[PDB]
């Protein structure tokens, strides 16, 4: 019951505050923070030094990321799952949204300055201009803003994009393609766009973000095909890449390295 | 001829496992000096 | 106080209701064997051993620890709940820090008093059968049946079964060592005696024995109503407290824990502030309660102790509760008894007079001093009066033993004069064999001498000589001659001047003084076939031809005197209390240097003075004898002022609750006492004192029983190398501390910037436990095996209220200059790896939101690059392992830097070999976790390139030229600015 903390704080004898004076306080504090000035300046003194070592065009090392992951656009809320109504424009309005920022750059308004391949041949460019190869929005049939804003929704028809992540220098061999069907055994129809997945090799290799200005990486667009009165919901596909072996997707670990899994959801 | 994507990490493993090995010895030696 | 021996015979027996002769009746025993209960002692209850375990459990750590291993299974559970496909990482955690916390308890259980038995010893004294007088038989009876008031006959080596009031006595002598320590014999007779009844002559104390003579008593006291049965109760109850190494502890203990529950209570509601999920703040709580808590400092705290405990117990120097292996080293006060303990407990001849020159005999258990001159035929004579005129004689069985260490059956002083012969000239059996006896006189009250007649050593017929011993001061009338050099020369007034001045100089010595004499048979006039038998004859002894004198002292052992010198040089103040009476524990003091040359009590300076003691001012007197008469009703502040007024303190006749009442005001004071003895009188004051050391040969059951520490050898030195020992344990303590410490920084800040910056993590909770259970074991353990920087028994004992084990001087260094030092290493090497694989430091700002995201697999690095979450995972806990070898390369040069604490590694050296195999294991380790295949599911721990061991070699030469020129800087200007913020 006795507050000896009280004579700790503001001690009325030296005016000791917590047992150290106000000069004390002060030298102290003066050298922690010389202290930590030299320890800041002699880390970003090391880390500049770090820096100027490294590539700005390709990273150091790449063995870390050896094969590409596959990914779907745009991303769900929650667990990569996808759910709206046909009925209210407000549920897929987000989707909606973020599908035309990401199909902007793919438009042939603005990829107009672009330059054409030939189809099916790998595309090294050993130059220092690094010429960008179009990706005309023509392809993502039924799934692009030209058609129709809604894309595939407010129809029972979403349309969901599926690319694979860019990774520099990497040259993908035969005919790379993404296939999709879905889990369920009510198979709701599922159409990839371009043909078959078709990844076609001009848009390879990548040669990175600072060289190869105005890269447009390949895209895939499914779309899942509900019935008017039935809703069809909880369906779920799979899509994974079935046409190049240096692109690998049996990996036990990684369950998105060379494929994806989402579902979907519709209602009313 | 170098390729990307690729390391020999099992060549590091052996030369990693090897110098441990060594290190561990010597400090055994050294503990036991006499 | 509660006196039976003042009642008188008859008074006595009306009161207890028990008969002159017959005894007490077999009903009424049994009645009140019923209403009183049984003559046994009651132990005190027990704790059980798994109670104790459950205490430790619970410490300051280990509560933290506990809310971690909570906090880990509600995350395993959360986690489950919310997405059905758990990862069995959080429970695999909570499960290891409940192992974490299980061992710990097991270390600190060892690290614990194992209680005592001192109530087992004290029973082992209670005789098995007793013989009472019921309905006037002899009947032997159980001892533990004895009743109040009845009669109770011991006789020749008989234990006392209770506390008797004796009524008749023949010759009873009985051994009063378990009251007073001294094992001299002390006459029992039925009459009052002395007003305090730890004196009186009437009173027989159970756990004492009758030597010898029969004796009946009345019982007054029975089982814990006893004299020594109070003093086993008290012993048993008695607790040494706290520890000054559990203080320390405790209080370190108290400061990192609130530094973590602050640190964690702060955060916790900054991540909620922040809007994590319920998950993740647990699992930044969990990180955070982690690598706050010093997982294996308490560990490393008990394996030091052990080495330490381990190391004296290489010197003779048994020690039994872990932790007193540091309170001799704190130790400010030793209260020290004499008998057994300071001396030898046993009587030797210490000094003679012949020549008119004293003589000094070689007192030393080992006889490695100088003797005297063998060389004097008045020599040879007294040599073989003394060793003649005894009675005593060796026990057979016992030759392949040295001469003082051999039972004698006899007298002390006679055993003292055998051992002397035997030491000085020939064998005292074949002396006797020589010159055979016809005739003796034994001692007697009123007689004071003893003298024998036997065959003269000139082979002549008619000669014989008649050999005498006694009282000096009454030897010298019956004698008129005194042989010098071999010449038999007559009595001088000055002879007796200079006889009387050498039994004033021996006497005041502490030592007892016995003459001797021999008379050569004239002529004729008596021949060899006269019977000498007939009693009470005619033939007065006198005109003797006095020889010399011998005294005999209980002296003090070879190594007490230096001992009790470099104890006393260092800082530590040496009182002595006795049961012995003052003026031969004065004479002891004086001898083994308690009292110092220069100083004198009151006492010697009133008659120095010549003046009463009343008109001296006490303050002039830097030493003092008190007694235990005056101790007995001098009140708590009287005795403060003794202790702190006096620098040499003796006390004489000291009962044994006298001592426990001494060691509490020496404790008041605010000092560590130590308390060293041998008997079962010291058992209260070795049970009460911060460390008692008990005699291992001398000492008995109970004093090693209620002890912390047994000198196995008897070496008094032994306390010395243990205050050495203790004072650098406690160094080396405070170096594995600022080691163990010091890497806490590392581990909390990735976290705290983790939350603040929004960065990958930089350290994961599983790397954090493989550095402390791990690689900062061997390193933190090997600082144990550290000399002394200076000399250690030059400083003044440490002050336990003002010099603690961890202060805010080690904390500023550990958590404030090398823990930044190695955090920076660590996080530049964190970036280092990121970087060389895409993602630059800008980069990293606010990724930690997608970083971590599961369903996000198309994370974009600096370079373009889009990353899986197991590709971007990987790179993760690539930089966790580098980050862990970070810690251990920083670790280096701080092991270095923390060998010494202010002299620099040039001048001390690196022969610790612990140290280098420390380093080496821990590098090994280190690559071993990194580089093993299957560490990467195990620990999540990923091969390094090689380059990425050396990110941290800068922050390391950092630490180590930062603190040498620190140190440097305190060694100049000692008392400067550096050193009293950074030297702990
Ligand atoms: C990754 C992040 C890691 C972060 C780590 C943070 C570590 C925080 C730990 C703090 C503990 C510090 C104390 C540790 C030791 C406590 C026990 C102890 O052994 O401690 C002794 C003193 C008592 O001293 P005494 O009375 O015997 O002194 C006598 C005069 N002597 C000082 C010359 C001797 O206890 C004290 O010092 C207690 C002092 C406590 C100070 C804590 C607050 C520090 C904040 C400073 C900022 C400035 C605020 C005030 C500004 C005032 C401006 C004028
Ligand atoms: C050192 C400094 C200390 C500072 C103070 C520290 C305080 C620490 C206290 C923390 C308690 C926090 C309050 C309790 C948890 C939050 C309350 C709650 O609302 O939580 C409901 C839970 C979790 O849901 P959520 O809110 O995360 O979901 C949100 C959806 N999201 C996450 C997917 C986005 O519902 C579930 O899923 C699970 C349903 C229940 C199942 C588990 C039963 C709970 C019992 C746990 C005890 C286990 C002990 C095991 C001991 C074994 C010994 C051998
Ligand atoms: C690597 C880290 C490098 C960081 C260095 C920062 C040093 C900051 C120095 C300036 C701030 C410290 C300060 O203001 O100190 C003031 C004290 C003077 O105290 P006063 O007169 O107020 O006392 C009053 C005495 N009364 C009570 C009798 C009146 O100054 C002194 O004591 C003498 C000089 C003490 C200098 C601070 C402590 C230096 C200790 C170790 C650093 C050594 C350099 C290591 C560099 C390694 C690089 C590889
Ligand atoms: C003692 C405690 C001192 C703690 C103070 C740390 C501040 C270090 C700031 C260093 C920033 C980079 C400096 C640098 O070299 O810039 C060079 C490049 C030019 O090429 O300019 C750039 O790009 C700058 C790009 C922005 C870099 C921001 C990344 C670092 C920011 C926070 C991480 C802090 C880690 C350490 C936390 C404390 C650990 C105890
Ligand atoms: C050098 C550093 C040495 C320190 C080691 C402590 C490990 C610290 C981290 C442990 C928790 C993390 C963990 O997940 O660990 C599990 C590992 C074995 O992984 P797993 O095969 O189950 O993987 C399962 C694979 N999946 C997930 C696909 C099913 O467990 C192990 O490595 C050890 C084997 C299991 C032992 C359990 C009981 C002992 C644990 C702690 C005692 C600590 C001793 C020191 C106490 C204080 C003394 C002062
Ligand atoms: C940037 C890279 C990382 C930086 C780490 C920074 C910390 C270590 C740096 C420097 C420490 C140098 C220590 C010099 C000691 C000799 C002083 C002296 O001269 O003592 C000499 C004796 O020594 C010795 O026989 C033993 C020498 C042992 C050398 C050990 C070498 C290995 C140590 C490695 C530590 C470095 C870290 C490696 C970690 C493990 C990796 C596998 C002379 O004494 P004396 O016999 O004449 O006197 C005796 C009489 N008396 C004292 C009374 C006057
Ligand atoms: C003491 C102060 C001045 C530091 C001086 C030594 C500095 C310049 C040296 C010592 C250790 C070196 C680093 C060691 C490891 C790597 C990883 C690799 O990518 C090469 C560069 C880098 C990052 C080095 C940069 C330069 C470096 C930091
Ligand atoms: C990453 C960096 C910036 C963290 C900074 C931590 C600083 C503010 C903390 C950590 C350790 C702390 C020090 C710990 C010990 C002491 C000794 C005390 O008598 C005065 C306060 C003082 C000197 C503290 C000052 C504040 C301190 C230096
Ligand atoms: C400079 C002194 C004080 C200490 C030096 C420690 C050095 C010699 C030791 C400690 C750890 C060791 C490294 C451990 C692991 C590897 C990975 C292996 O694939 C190449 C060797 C390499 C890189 C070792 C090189 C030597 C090494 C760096
Ligand atoms: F042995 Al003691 F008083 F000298 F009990
Ligand atoms: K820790
Ligand atoms: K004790
Ligand atoms: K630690
Ligand atoms: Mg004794």
């Amino acid at each position: 019951s006795l507050a000896e903390w009280k004579l700790f704080i503001y001690n009325p004898t030296t005016g000791e505050f917590l047992g150290r004076t106000a000069k004390s306080w002060g030298l102290i504090l003066l050298f922690y923070l010389v202290f930590y000035g030299f320890l800041a300046a002699l880390f970003s003194f090391t880390m500049w030094v770090m820096l100027q070592t490294l590539n700005d065009e390709v990273p150091k090392y790449r063995d870390q990321i050896p094969s590409p992951g596959l990914m779907v656009f745009p991303k769900p809320v929650t667990a990569l799952e996808y759910t709206f109504s046909r009925s209210d424009p407000t549920s897929y309005a987000g989707y909606i949204e973020d599908l035309k920022k990401f199909l902007k750059p793919y438009t042939l308004e603005e990829q107009k300055n672009l330059t054409v391949c030939p189809d099916g041949a790998l595309f090294e460019q050993k130059g220092p201009v690094y010429v960008a190869c179009q990706f005309p929005i023509s392809l993502l049939q039924a799934c692009s803003g030209m058609n129709d804003p809604d894309f595939g929704y407010s129809q029972g028809n979403p349309c969901i994009l599926v690319k694979m992540n860019r990774i520099i220098g990497l040259k993908p061999e035969g005919v790379p393609r993404i296939d999709c069907v879905s889990k369920n055994e009510d198979i709701p129809n599922v159409a990839v766009y371009p043909h078959n997945g078709m990844i076609d090799l001009k848009y390879f290799p990548y040669y990175g973000k600072k060289l190869h200005v105005g890269y447009l990486q390949p895209l895939v667009a499914v779309q899942v095909s509900f019935a008017p009165n039935n809703t069809g919901k909880e369906v779920t596909v799979e899509c994974k890449i079935d046409g190049s072996a240096n692109l690998k997707s049996q990996d036990d670990r990684d369950k998105f390295l060379g494929r994806v899994m989402f579902k979907i959801t519709a209602r009313a | 001829e170098d390729d990307p994507f690729f390391y020999d990490e099992h060549t590091l493993r052996k030369r990693g496992l090897l110098v441990a090995a060594v290190l561990f010895i010597t400090g055994i030696i050294i503990l036991t000096s006499g | 106080s509660m006196d039976d021996h003042k009642l008188s015979l008859d008074e006595l027996h009306r009161k207890y209701g028990t008969d002159l002769s017959r005894g007490l009746t077999s009903a009424r025993a049994a009645e009140i064997l019923a209403r009183d209960g049984p003559n046994a002692l009651t132990p005190p209850p027990t704790t059980p051993e798994w109670i104790k375990f459950c205490r430790q459990l619970f410490g300051g750590f280990s509560m933290l620890l506990w809310i971690g291993a909570i906090l880990c299974f509600l995350a395993y559970s959360i986690q489950a709940a919310t997405e059905e496909e758990p990862q069995n990482d959080n429970l695999y955690l909570g499960v290891v820090l409940s192992a974490v916390v299980i061992i710990t308890g097991c270390f600190s259980y060892y690290q614990e008093a194992k209680s005592s038995k001192i109530m087992e010893s004290f029973k082992n004294m209670v005789p098995q059968q007793a013989l009472v007088i019921r309905n006037g038989e002899k009947m032997s009876i159980n001892a533990e049946e004895v009743v109040v008031g009845d009669l109770v006959e011991v006789k020749g080596g008989d234990r006392i079964p209770a506390d008797l009031r004796i009524i008749s006595a023949n010759g009873c002598k009985v051994d009063n060592s378990s009251l007073t320590g001294e094992s001299e014999p002390q006459t029992r007779s039925p009459d009052f005696t002395n007003e305090n009844p730890l004196e009186t002559r009437n009173i027989a104390f159970f756990s004492t024995n009758c030597v010898e003579g029969t004796a009946r008593g009345i019982v007054v006291y029975t089982g814990d109503r006893t004299v020594m049965g109070r003093i086993a109760t008290l012993a048993s109850g008695l607790e040494g407290g706290q520890t000054p190494i559990a203080a320390e502890i405790e209080h370190f203990i108290h400061i990192i824990t609130g530094v973590a529950v602050f640190l964690g209570v702060s955060f916790f509601i900054l991540s909620l502030i922040l809007e994590y999920t319920w998950l993740e703040a647990v699992i930044f709580l969990i990180g955070i309660i982690v690598a706050n808590v010093p997982e294996g400092l308490l560990a490393t705290v008990t394996v030091c102790l052990t080495l330490t405990a381990k190391r004296m117990a290489r010197k003779n120097c048994l020690v039994k509760n872990l932790e007193a292996v540091e309170t001799l080293g704190s130790t400010s006060t030793i209260c020290s008894d004499k008998t057994g303990t300071l001396t030898q407990n046993r009587m030797t001849v210490a000094h003679m007079w012949f020549d008119n020159q004293i003589h000094e005999a070689d007192t030393t258990e080992n006889q490695s001093g100088v003797s005297f001159d063998k060389t004097s035929a008045t020599w040879l004579a007294l040599s073989r009066i003394a060793g003649l005129c005894n009675r005593a004689v060796f026990q057979a069985n016992q030759e392949n033993l040295p001469i003082l260490k051999r039972a004698v059956a006899g007298d002390a002083s006679e055993s003292a004069l055998l051992k002397c012969i035997e030491l000085c000239c020939g064998s005292v059996k074949e002396m006797r064999e020589r010159y055979a006896k016809i005739v003796e006189i034994p001692f007697n009250s009123t007689n004071k001498y003893q003298l024998s007649i036997h065959k003269n050593p000139n082979t002549s017929e008619p000669q014989h000589l008649l050999v005498m011993k006694g009282a000096p001061e009454r030897i010298l009338d019956r004698c008129s001659s005194i042989l010098l050099h071999g010449k038999e020369q007559p009595l001088d007034e000055e002879l007796k001047d200079a006889f009387q001045n050498a039994y004033l100089e021996l006497g005041g010595l502490g030592e007892r003084v016995l003459g001797f004499c021999h008379l050569f048979l004239p002529d004729e006039q008596f021949p060899e076939g006269f019977q000498f038998d007939t009693d009470d004859v005619n033939f007065p002894i006198d005109n003797l031809c006095f020889v010399g004198l011998i005294s005999m002292i209980d002296p003090p052992r070879a190594a007490v005197p230096d001992a009790v010198g470099k104890c006393r040089s260092a800082g530590i103040k040496v009182i002595m209390v006795t049961g012995d009476h003052p003026i031969t524990a004065k004479a002891i003091a004086k001898g083994v240097g308690i009292i110092s040359e220069g100083n004198e009590t009151v006492e010697d300076i009133a008659a120095r003075l010549n003046i009463p003691v009343s008109q001296v001012n006490p303050r002039d007197a830097k030493a003092c004898v008190v007694h235990g008469s005056d101790l007995k009703d001098m009140t708590s502040e009287q005795l403060d002022d003794i202790l702190k007024y006096h620098t040499e303190i003796v006390f004489a006749r000291t009962s044994p609750q006298q001592k426990l009442i001494i060691v509490e005001g020496c404790q008041r004071q605010g000092a560590i006492v130590a308390v060293t003895g041998d008997g079962v009188n010291d058992s209260p004051a070795l049970k009460k004192a911060d460390i008692g050391v008990a005699m291992g040969i001398a000492g008995s059951d109970v004093s090693k029983q209620a002890a912390d520490m047994i000198l196995l050898d008897d070496n008094f030195a032994s306390i010395v190398t243990g205050v050495e020992e203790g004072r650098l344990i406690f160094d080396n303590l405070k170096k594995s501390i600022a080691y163990t410490l010091t890497s806490n920084i590392p581990e909390i800040t990735p976290f705290l910037i983790f939350i603040i910056a929004n960065i990958p993590l930089p350290l994961g909770t599983v790397t954090i436990l493989c550095i402390d259970l791990g690689t900062d074991m061997v390193p933190a353990i090997s600082l144990a095996y550290e000399q002394a920087e200076s000399d250690i028994m030059k400083r003044q004992p440490r002050n336990p209220k003002t010099d603690k084990l961890v202060n805010e001087r080690l904390i500023s260094m550990a958590y404030g200059q090398i823990g930044m030092i190695q955090a920076l290493g660590g996080f530049f090497t964190y970036f280092v790896i990121l970087a060389e694989n895409g993602f630059l430091p800008i980069h990293l700002l606010g990724l930690r939101v997608d970083w971590d995201d599961r369903w996000i697999n198309d994370v974009e690095d600096s370079y373009g690059q889009q990353w899986t979450y197991e590709q971007r995972k990987i790179v993760e806990f690539t930089c966790h392992t580098a980050f862990f070898v970070s810690i251990v390369v920083v670790q280096w040069a701080d092991l270095v830097i923390c060998k010494t604490r202010r002299n620099s590694v040039f001048q001390q050296g690196m022969k610790n070999k612990i140290l280098i195999f420390g380093l080496f294991e821990e590098t090994a380790l280190a690559a071993f976790l990194s580089y093993c295949p299957g560490m990467g599911v195990a620990l999540r721990m990923y091969p390094l390139k090689p380059t990425w061991w050396f990110c941290a070699f800068p922050y390391s030469l950092l630490i180590f030229v930062y603190d040498e020129v620190r140190k440097l800087i305190i060694r100049r200007r000692p008392g400067g600015w550096v050193e009293k913020e950074t030297y702990y």
